[PDB]
């Protein structure tokens, strides 16, 4: 029930409000619709893409030492 | 002052801040991302708030309102019904009588105890 977000500096931040542990003063299924399913499929695709071995010709990847070439290029 | 007593009652029973004319003695920012700053306006106060007793009274009222607003924001409810506790606050009708009598202090202590009980129950059970 706790949603965490990581940053580049190694810190962790809680996203949004922290809901109580299911306790409301009182004296169905969470399925995904069309746009939610499409968006989560897009997130799955970009997560597949963001692999270091799949990031071909990108500026975010670091080249291998003593070679000067990225890992996908060496592959 | 019929409007001012109703605004004070709303602030002391639900923590709802609606001051479109800058007349209430307390108003919060974000009208740090989650914790907002509560500024007390001394130009529109009802007392001097210079003595220790008056300062503690003002701080108690502010803490009551803050706890009410926090409970509202956590429960995602627009208002806190009176059935959630065993304490009921009556609306102020005579401003002069409320100022000259201890009924103001009684109502303030009552709503403060109610807000503290609700907050403790919530943070202890949920």
């Amino acid at each position: 029930q706790f949603d965490l977000i990581r940053l580049n500096n190694g810190t962790i931040e809680l996203n949004g409000i922290l809901t109580p542990k299911a306790e409301v003063l009182t004296k169905i299924e969470k399925t995904l619709n069309i746009d939610e399913l499409e968006s989560v499929h897009n997130t799955f695709l970009t997560n597949i893409l963001s692999h270091k071995l799949f990031a071909t010709n990108t500026s975010e990847i670091s080249v291998g030492d003593y070679s000067g070439q990225p890992y996908p290029t060496s592959l | 002052s019929q409007d001012y007593c109703t605004m004070l009652y709303e602030w002391l029973t639900q923590g709802i801040l609606n001051d479109p004319y800058q007349e209430f003695m307390t108003y919060d920012d974000l009208e740090r991302a989650w914790d907002t700053q509560y500024f007390i306006r001394k130009d529109v106060l009802l007392r001097d708030c210079d003595s220790e007793e008056d300062k503690n009274l003002l701080f108690k009222m502010l803490r009551t309102g803050i706890l009410l607003k926090v409970v509202r924001a956590s429960l995602q409810i627009p208002t806190i019904p009176s059935n959630s506790s065993d304490i009921t606050i009556q609306e102020i009708n005579d401003f002069a009588d409320l100022m000259e009598g201890s009924n103001l202090e009684l109502y303030v202590d009552k709503c403060y105890s109610r807000a503290n009980e609700i907050f403790l129950k919530l943070f202890f059970q949920g």
